[PDB]
Order: structure tokens, then C-alpha cells, then sequence
């Protein structure tokens, strides 16, 4: 068992890299969607006022 | 953005309500010197009388 948390601790930390990504991935994906759709909508609004 | 677009309707706004306040202190002034002209003519008729 002692063998086996050796190894494992690798395991873990690994697996705290591949949670970063996915959860940023997953966080910025719908964050730039929202700031690309208010951009758009705000230059359109300058327009639409003018 | 959000900035610009207010200022757009901003001067917009603002070039309409300066034309309407020109126009009505124009005609303030001629009903102002219409209701003088009635009540100095009709005064001279109740001091004549």
C-alpha cells in the first residue's frame, strides 16, 4: 500500500492539471461567448443610436 | 460603448430641446405683449367711463 501512494500521489497530481483545464476551459468558453455577444451588441447600439 | 451612444443621444436630445425653448420664448413674448396691449386699452376704457 505504501508503493501504491507513491505512485498514486503522481496520479493526483496530474489529475489536479486535468481539473484545471476542463474547469477553465468551461469557465472562459461561456465568459468570451458573453463578452463577444455585448461587443456586438454594443457597436450596434452606437449605430442604432446614431 | 455605452458612453458613446450616450452621448450621441445626448446632443440629439439636446439640439431638439434647444430649438423648442427658442421657439417658445419667442411666442411667450408676443402673448405677453398681446395681453399688455388688451389690458392697457381696455383699463383707458373703464378710466374714460
Amino acid at each position: 500500500q505504501s508503493e501504491a501512494e507513491k505512485a498514486r500521489k503522481e496520479l493526483l497530481e496530474l489529475e489536479a492539471l486535468s481539473m484545471a483545464v476542463e474547469s477553465t476551459g468551461t469557465a472562459k468558453a461561456e465568459a468570451e461567448s458573453r463578452a463577444e455577444a455585448a461587443r456586438i451588441e454594443g457597436e450596434g447600439s452606437v449605430l442604432q443610436a446614431k | 460603448l455605452k458612453a458613446q451612444a450616450l452621448a450621441i443621444e445626448t446632443e440629439a436630445e439636446l439640439q431638439r430641446v434647444q430649438k423648442v425653448r427658442e421657439l417658445e420664448l419667442v411666442y411667450a413674448r408676443a402673448q405677453l405683449e398681446l395681453e399688455v396691449s388688451k389690458a392697457q386699452q381696455l383699463a383707458e376704457v373703464e378710466v374714460k367711463k
